[PDB]
DNA sequence: AGGTAGTCACAGCTGATTGCGCTG
DNA sequence: AGCGCAATCAGCTGTGACTACCT
C-alpha cells in the first residue's frame, strides 16, 4: 500500500536514535565507512 | 517415529492465527463522585478512569 | 644449524647508565638516529633517459569483455592506460604515445603518434565504448608499429607496447619474419598479458629484448604499466642527437593595452563547435601559430613547442649535490649559526659543505640533498 | 601405480613396493576430474549413452569454453576413433564446431602415417606461433606414446 | 590502599624520581606494567616486557602488561637471570620499583630450576639437582600414589624416581602449589637414542621478523621447551610450526580438531618442509595412509581419547602409537585444550616437547590457566596493531551497528522470557533490511562477502529470502567442499552463509567483508575466530545486533578482548541510502506476517 | 534468599549399517 | 544380482548460556 510504505519507513528509520540527534542536528572520510561516503 | 514427527507439527501449527490478545477497555455506565468528578470502570479488567467533565 | 635456535636476543642490553640518568643522552642519540633514513636521492634509480616512441596495442577482441577485472576487462585496461599515458608523459618530456587497437583480423590506428596528452585520453574515453568482436591479429600491428617507427631517426628508442588479453591471433603471414625483421629494425617489444602465457609473445619479447608479463590482478596490472612508465638507460653518446624546438612564451592579450589581438587557437579549429578565440595564449616562435595546450607540436612549420620547466625539473639528475661532510659539533672551531636557518647548532653532528664551507644543521642538510638539490652557499 | 597387480601378472617377487612423487617451487599439474556439464547431466562415455546428444553437447561446450582459456596447444584422446568420428560428426552438425575452429585449429589424428605425421607437424608450427591448435586423437593409438608434448605444446 | 576516589593510590610506594619523562614505565606495587608507545626505547621496552610479562592490552598510545608466576618462570627460562631482569625493570621504571615486586620476583624466579621432568625408554622420570626437595614433597599423599612398586629409590650417579604415566597431570596440577614449579625442556641435540628424521625445510620459505622472535623465544639456550605461541590466522601461524617441526628435526605428532585440518597441515608440511609423501600419514579413519612406520603423523582430536570401543585398524594403529617416544607433538586450536576428553589427549602419549598454536587463546569457564601447566607457560604473544601497521595483517575497520526492534517484534520479545526470546531479535526484519544492504552495497563493489549466522533456524529463512548458497552445516562433506570453491574463482557469486561451521579454522579463501548475525552468548572466541576469517582499510567485518535485546549485552561483553587487541568497534546508527533503494519487509503486512512463522517453532 | 547440575541449540568426530552403481 | 564405494544413522563430546529446586 501507498501509506504502509510510508508508515513503514517512518517507523524503522528513525525509532530510537533519530528523534534525539535530528533535533540537534537542527539546533546546531578516513573514519567514514564506504557506504556513508556515498 | 522421526518422519511422522517432521510431519504432524505442519497442521498444528498453521492452526493458530493471532497470538496477542485484544485488551480494549470497555468501560460500562459512569459514576457521578463529588466536584463534578465522573468514573468509568471497565468490564474487561477492571481498569477504573476518573475524569473531570467540564 | 639454525639462527633461531642458538642464543636468544637481548635488544635492551644497548641502554647503559654510568650517572645515573644518561637515558636522556641515549634518547637523544636515538631521535637523532631516527633522521637521516634516505639516501638523499628521491628515485636512485635512471638519472637520464632518451626520447621514446611508444606504440601501445590494444586488444579489441571478445575476450576483453570478459570480467576477471571489474567490470571487465575493455574499460580497466583504459582507465588503466589513461593513468599510464598521464604517467609517462609526466616522467618523459619530448616522448610520444601512438595506440592501436587491432579487431576481427585487422589493425586500426586509433591516434597518430604525437606527445598531447589530453588527444590520447579523449581518443581512449571516446573508445570505452566501443564494440569487442573479432580476433585480434599481432602481425597487422606490428606491421602498423614498424611501418610508422623506420623512418624514425636512430637516437631515439622505438619502443612498443602489447596489451594482448585473447590467447589466438591470426597472422596472415608468418610472424617469426616480423620478429626477425623488428630485431633488425631494432624496436623494442614488450607485451603485457592477461588470461595466459602464449609462446608468441614470450618468443617476441625475447627477441625484441622487451619483456613479457601476465596479469594477477588489476594491482599487478598497475604495477606493470607503471614499470612501463620509466625510461630505459640511455648510452654515453651515440651521435649528433638534437632537436629544433621551440619555447613559446604564454602571452595573453590584455585591452589596456594597444596591441590586443583576438586569435582563433589551431588545436580548437579542428573542433566542431566554436574555437576558443581568446585573447592569447602560446604563440609559436616561428610562425606565429596560436596553440593553448603544452606540450603540442605546431602544425604549420613543424616546430616542437615544448615548457621550458618540464625539462628544466630533470637537471638536479645531471648536477647533484654532493653529500655534506659530517662533523661533530665540537671539532667545529667556527660559527654555530645555521647558514640556511639561522637556527642554534645544538646537534651533536654539523655538516659542513665541501665548496664554501659553511654550516648546515640537519633538518637543512635534509632539506638541501632532498628536495632543494642546491647549496644556498654555492649560489651566492 | 598399482605395484600389487603387476607381480601378479607376472610372476614376479618385488622387495621395494617404493614410488616417487616429484617436488617443485610450485604444483606444475593441475589434474581435475569434470563430471556433470552445465545442465547437471554427466558427460560419461558410457556405451547406452554415446549416441546421447546431451552428452555429446556438454563434451563440445566443454572443448570449446576450455580452448578459449588453455592457449597455444590442447591435446585430447578419445575412447577410439569410431567414437572420435561420431562425436566429431555430431559437432559439425551442429553450429558448435565452428565456435571451436574459431578460437583454435582442428588436426584430427587418422591411422595413415604418413597424415599422422603432417597433421603433427603443422599442428607443431601452428603452436609455435599465437594461432593455438587442438590435436584430437585416440588414447590407443600411435601418435599417444610416439611423441612428448613438452612446455608450450598440449 | 586508600579509597578516596575509589581508586587504589600508590604515590607515596614508588616516590623515586631521578629523571621527570626518561623511563617510559610505570610499575605497580602488587603487580602491572603499563608501557608508553610514544617513546623512542618503544621497541626495547616491548623487546625487555614480552619476555618477562604477558600483556592484557595493547592500545595505540599506552600498553599495559601483568607479572604473572608463569611469566617469569618463562623469562628465567632463557637465559635471562634475577639480576638481569631487576636492574632492566628498575631501569626503566619512571618511579621506582615497589619493594612487593623484588620479592614476589625473586621468589618466583628463585625455584625454577629445582625440580625437572624427563622421559627416556617409555618411561617418565623426575630429577632435581638438589636432593632435598625430593624429602621436601616426599610428604605429600598425592604424590605417592604416582610412584608404583614401593619407589626403592632409583639410585643414580641427583636424585631421581619413577612417576606414573597416566597421572603426570595430578603432579604437575601439584607442583606448582609447592612452588616448584615442573619444566619440560628437550635437548634435541644430543640425544642418541631417538631416531632423528631427515626432514629439512626449503630455502625458499621465508618468514617474517615476528615470526622469528617467537621460534628464537621457542629455542632460547639450544634447548626446545613447551610453550604456546598465539598468532592471527591471517598471519603465519602453520609455517611456524612446520619449521619448529624441521628444527626440532625428530618424530612429529600434528594434532588438529577437525578431519579438514588435518589435510591443511599436510598441506602446510608437503608445501614448507620437503617430506617425501611415503613418510607423511594422516589419521583419520578416512584413507588409513599406513600411519605405521611414519615420521610425521597427522591426527585429530577426539580419535585419540575414545572412551568407547575402537576400530581394529584404529586400535592397532593407537597401539603402535603409544609404544615410541614423540619430538615435539604439535598441538593445533590449543585454546580448547582444558576439555573433559581433550586434557587426557597429552596424558595419553608420550611426547618430548608439547606445542600449542592458537590464534584467541580467550575461553570461558577460566579453564585457560589450566593450560599454564598442562603445556607450559605463554612464550608468543602477536602484537595485532603493530602486525597490521607492518601491512601484513589486513586493516579491518570494525563495525558495530544497531538495529532498532520492530513494534510488531519488541511486544513479543518482551512477553516471553523462557528461551523463546531468541528468535525475535535475530529476525528483527530491521537487522535483515541492515544485511540485505550491506551485502548488495559491498557487491556491487566486488567484495567477498562471509556471512556468520548461528541458530540455523533462522539462516533458512534467511539466505533463501536472498537467494544466496548457505552452509546450514551438516550438508555433506563434498557439497561444502564446492561451495567454498566456486565462492572465490567465480565473480556470479561472492557472498556465502555459514552457520557455527567456520568458527574453527578451514581453508576459507581470502575475503573482505564479514556480516555475523545472532551470534553465541559471550563467546569472545567465537568474535576473534571470526574476525581473523577477514584478516589476511583493505577490509572490514561488522556485527549486526537488535537494541533494547540481550544481544545488546553479548555484543558489548564479546567484544572486549578484540578492543584488548587493539581494535575500535564504531557504532553505525544510520544506513546511508537506506530509502534510496528497495529492500526486503518494505510495508507492514509483511512484517507482522513475519511473527506468525517466527512464533510458530513452538519447539515444547 | 542463593548456587550447581540438567538441558537445549549447534557443531565436531568416529564407529558401524545399507543402498545405489558396476567395463566396448 | 554378488562386490564395492559412498551416503547415512548412533553414540559420545565441546561451547555457550538458560533454568528448576531447596538448606
Ligand atoms: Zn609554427
Ligand atoms: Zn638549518
Ligand atoms: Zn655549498
Amino acid at each position: 500500500g501507498t501509506s504502509s510504505q510510508a508508515e513503514a519507513a517512518r517507523i524503522l528509520a528513525a525509532s530510537w536514535p533519530q528523534n534525539r540527534e535530528d533535533e540537534e542536528k537542527q539546533k546546531l572520510a578516513s573514519h567514514l565507512f564506504p557506504f556513508e561516503k556515498l | 517415529d522421526k518422519k511422522v514427527k517432521e510431519l504432524r507439527r505442519a497442521v498444528r501449527s498453521s492452526v493458530w492465527k493471532r497470538e496477542t490478545i485484544v485488551h480494549q477497555h470497555e468501560y460500562g455506565p459512569e459514576e457521578n463522585l463529588e466536584d463534578d468528578m465522573y468514573r468509568k470502570t471497565c468490564t474487561m479488567c477492571g481498569h477504573e478512569l476518573t475524569y473531570e467533565k467540564m | 644449524t639454525k639462527r633461531w635456535e642458538g642464543g636468544y636476543e637481548r635488544t635492551w642490553e644497548i641502554l647503559k647508565e654510568d650517572e645515573s640518568g644518561s637515558l636522556k643522552a641515549t634518547i637523544e642519540d636515538i631521535l637523532f638516529k631516527a633522521k637521516r633514513k634516505r639516501v638523499f636521492e628521491h628515485h636512485g634509480q635512471v638519472r637520464l633517459g632518451m626520447m621514446r616512441h611508444l606504440y601501445v596495442v590494444v586488444d579489441g577482441s571478445r575476450t576483453m569483455e570478459d570480467q576477471d577485472l571489474k567490470p571487465n576487462r575493455l574499460t580497466c585496461t583504459l582507465k588503466l592506460l589513461e593513468y599510464f599515458v598521464e604517467e609517462y608523459f609526466d616522467q618523459n618530456p619530448i616522448s610520444q604515445i601512438g595506440i592501436i587497437v587491432t579487431k576481427s583480423k585487422r589493425a586500426e590506428k586509433l591516434t597518430e603518434l604525437s606527445g598531447n596528452p589530453r588527444k590520447h585520453i579523449t581518443s581512449l574515453k571516446k573508445a570505452v565504448d566501443m564494440t569487442c568482436h573479432g580476433e585480434p591479429s599481432l602481425y597487422n600491428s606490428l606491421s602498423i608499429a614498424m611501418q610508422t617507427l623506420k623512418h624514425m631517426p636512430g637516437h631515439t628508442s622505438r619502443e612498443v607496447l602489447i596489451i594482448f588479453s585473447s590467447l589466438t591471433t591470426c597472422d596472415p603471414s608468418n610472424i617469426y619474419d616480423l620478429i626477425k625483421t623488428l630485431k633488425a629494425a631494432k624496436i623494442r617489444v614488450s607485451v603485457i598479458g592477461l588470461s595466459a602465457e602464449v609462446r608468441v609473445c614470450t618468443v617476441l619479447a625475447r627477441e625484441t629484448g622487451g619483456t613479457y608479463h601476465v596479469i594477477l590482478d588489476e594491482s599487478h596490472y598497475k604495477e606493470l604499466l607503471t614499470h612501463h612508465v620509466s625510461p630505459p638507460p640511455a648510452s654515453s653518446s651515440s651521435e649528433c642527437s638534437l632537436i629544433r624546438m621551440g619555447f613559446p612564451q604564454h602571452t595573453i592579450a590584455s585591452l589596456s593595452d594597444q596591441d590586443a589581438k583576438p586569435s582563433f587557437s589551431m588545436a580548437h579549429l579542428d573542433g566542431n563547435t566554436e574555437p576558443g578565440l581568446t585573447l592569447g595564449g602560446y604563440f609559436c616562435p616561428q610562425c606565429r601559430a596560436k596553440y593553448c595546450e603544452l606540450p603540442v607540436e605546431c602544425k604549420i612549420c613543424g616546430l616542437t613547442l615544448v615548457s621550458a620547466p618540464h625539462l628544466a625539473r630533470s637537471y638536479h639528475h645531471l648536477f647533484p649535490l654532493d653529500a655534506f661532510q659530517e662533523i661533530p659539533l665540537e671539532e667545529y672551531n667556527g660559527e654555530r649559526f645555521c647558514y640556511g636557518c639561522q637556527g642554534e647548532l645544538k646537534d651533536q653532528h654539523v655538516y659542513v659543505c665541501a665548496v664554501c664551507q659553511n654550516v648546515f644543521c640537519v633538518d637543512c642538510d635534509v632539506f638541501v640533498h632532498d628536495s632543494l638539490h642546491c647549496c644556498p652557499g654555492c649560489i651566492h | 601405480s598399482p605395484l600389487d597387480i603387476y607381480p601378479k601378472i607376472l610372476d614376479f617377487h618385488p622387495v621395494t613396493m617404493a614410488t616417487f612423487t616429484m617436488t617443485l617451487a610450485r604444483v606444475c599439474l593441475c589434474p581435475m576430474i569434470i563430471g556433470r556439464g552445465n545442465d547437471q547431466v554427466a558427460i560419461s562415455s558410457k556405451f547406452e549413452t554415446r549416441e546421447d546428444i546431451a552428452v555429446i553437447r556438454n563434451y563440445g561446450n566443454l572443448l570449446l569454453e576450455m580452448s578459449a582459456v588453455v592457449p597455444d596447444g590442447i591435446v585430447a584422446f578419445f575412447t577410439s576413433y569410431q567414437y572420435m568420428e561420431s562425436t566429431v560428426a555430431s559437432w559439425y552438425e551442429q553450429g558448435i564446431l565452428e565456435n571451436i575452429q574459431r578460437n583454435k585449429l582442428l588436426f584430427i589424428e587418422t591411422q595413415d602415417g604418413a597424415e599422422t605425421s603432417v597433421a603433427l607437424e603443422k599442428y607443431q608450427e601452428a603452436c609455435e606461433n599465437g594461432r593455438g591448435a587442438i590435436l584430437l586423437s585416440v588414447a590407443r593409438g600411435k601418435v599417444s606414446e610416439g611423441i612428448d608434448f613438452v612446455h608450450h605444446y598440449g | 590502599k586508600v579509597d578516596e576516589y575509589g581508586a587504589k593510590d600508590y604515590r607515596l610506594q614508588m616516590p623515586l624520581k631521578d629523571d621527570h619523562t626518561s623511563r617510559p614505565l610505570w610499575v605497580a606495587p602488587d603487580g602491572h606494567i603499563f608501557l608508553e608507545a610514544f617513546s623512542p626505547v618503544y621497541k626495547y621496552a616491548q623487546d625487555f616486557l614480552v619476555a618477562i610479562a604477558e600483556p592484557v592490552c595493547r592500545p595505540t598510545h599506552v600498553h599495559e602488561y601483568k607479572l604473572t608466576a608463569y611469566s617469569l618462570y618463562a623469562a628465567v627460562s632463557v637465559g635471562l637471570q634475577t639480576s638481569d631482569i631487576t636492574e632492566y625493570l628498575r631501569k626503566l621504571s619512571k618511579t621506582g620499583v615497589p619493594d612487593g615486586i623484588m620479592q614476589f620476583i625473586k621468589l618466583c624466579t628463585v625455584s625454577y630450576g629445582k625440580v625437572k621432568l624427563v622421559l627416556k625408554h617409555n618411561r617418565y622420570f623426575v630429577e632435581s639437582c638438589h636432593p632435598d626437595v625430593i624429602q621436601h614433597l616426599l610428604q605429600d599423599p598425592v604424590i605417592r600414589e604416582c610412584r608404583l612398586r614401593n619407589s626403592e629409590g632409583e639410585a643414580t650417579e641427583t636424585v631421581s624416581f619413577e612417576v606414573k604415566q597416566e597421572m603426570i597431570e595430578e603432579l604437575q596440577k601439584r607442583c606448582i602449589h609447592l612452588e616448584y614449579p615442573l619444566l619440560a625442556e628437550y635437548d634435541f641435540r644430543n640425544d642418541s637414542v631417538n631416531p632423528d628424521i631427515n626432514i629439512d625445510l626449503k630455502p625458499t620459505a621465508v618468514l617474517r621478523p615476528y615470526q622469528e622472535k617467537s621460534l628464537r623465544k621457542m629455542f632460547g639456550n639450544g634447548r626446545a621447551r613447551s610453550g604456546v605461541i598465539v598468532l592471527p590466522c591471517g598471519a603465519g601461524k602453520s609455517l611456524v610450526g612446520v619449521t619448529a617441526a624441521c628444527t626440532v628435526r625428530k618424530r612429529c605428532l600434528v594434532l588438529g580438531n577437525s578431519a579438514v585440518s588435518v589435510e591443511q597441515w599436510k598441506a602446510q608440511f608437503k608445501m614448507w618442509s620437503t617430506i617425501d609423501d611415503s613418510q607423511i600419514c594422516r589419521f583419520t579413519s578416512d584413507a588409513k595412509d599406513k600411519p605405521i612406520g611414519c615420521s610425521v603423523a597427522i591426527s585429530t582430536y577426539s580419535m585419540l581419547g575414545h572412551t568407547t570401543k575402537r576400530s581394529w585398524e584404529a586400535e592397532r594403529v593407537m597401539e603402535w602409537l603409544k609404544t615410541q617416544e614423540w619430538g615435539l607433538m604439535i598441538l593445533d586450536e590449543v585454546h580448547t585444550i582444558p576439555a573433559k576428553m581433550f586434557r587426557r589427549v597429552l596424558t595419553i602419549v608420550q611426547a618430548h616437547c608439547k606445542l600449542g598454536l592458537t590464534a584467541t587463546l580467550v575461553r570461558e569457564d577460566d579453564k585457560i590457566v589450566d593450560l599454564n601447566f598442562l603445556i607450559g607457560p605463554k612464550l608468543y604473544e602477536a602484537n595485532w596493531m603493530e602486525l597490521q601497521n607492518n601491512g601484513y595483517i589486513a586493516k579491518v575497520q570494525c563495525a558495530e551497528v544497531w538495529c532498532p526492534m520492530s513494534p510488531e517484534f519488541y511486544r513479543e520479545y518482551v512477553a516471553i522470557k523462557t528461551k523463546k526470546r531468541i528468535l525475535l531479535y535475530t529476525m528483527n526484519p530491521n537487522k535483515f533490511r541492515a544485511c540485505q544492504f550491506l551485502i548488495k552495497f559491498h557487491e556491487r563493489r566486488n567484495d567477498k562477502i562471509i556471512v556468520f549466522a548461528d541458530n540455523v533456524f533462522a539462516l533458512k529463512e534467511y539466505a533463501i529470502r536472498l537467494n544466496k548458497p548457505y552452509i546450514y552445516g551438516p550438508t555433506s562433506q563434498g557439497e561444502r567442499m564446492q561451495i567454498l570453491q566456486n565462492f572465490k574463482h567465480n565473480p556470479k557469486i561472492n557472498t556465502i552463509f555459514i552457520s557455527k561451521v567456520g568458527d574453527t579454522s578451514f581453508d576459507l579463501p581470502e575475503a573482505n567483508v564479514l556480516i555475523q548475525i545472532s551470534s553465541h552468548g559471550g563467546s569472545r572466541r567465537q568474535e576473534a575466530q571470526r574476525l581473523g576469517r577477514v584478516l589476511r582499510y583493505n577490509a572490514f567485518f561488522y556485527s549486526l545486533v537488535s537494541q533494547d535485546t540481550q544481544e545488546m549485552a553479548y555484543s558489548t561483553k564479546r567484544q572486549r578482548f578484540l578492543v584488548d587487541q587493539g581494535y575500535s568497534f564504531k557504532v553505525i546508527t544510520k544506513l546511508a541510502g537506506m530509502e534510496e533503494e528497495d529492500l526486503a519487509f518494505s510495508t507492514k503486512e509483511e512484517q507482522q506476517q513475519l511473527l506468525q512463522k517466527v512464533l510458530a517453532a513452538t519447539d515444547l
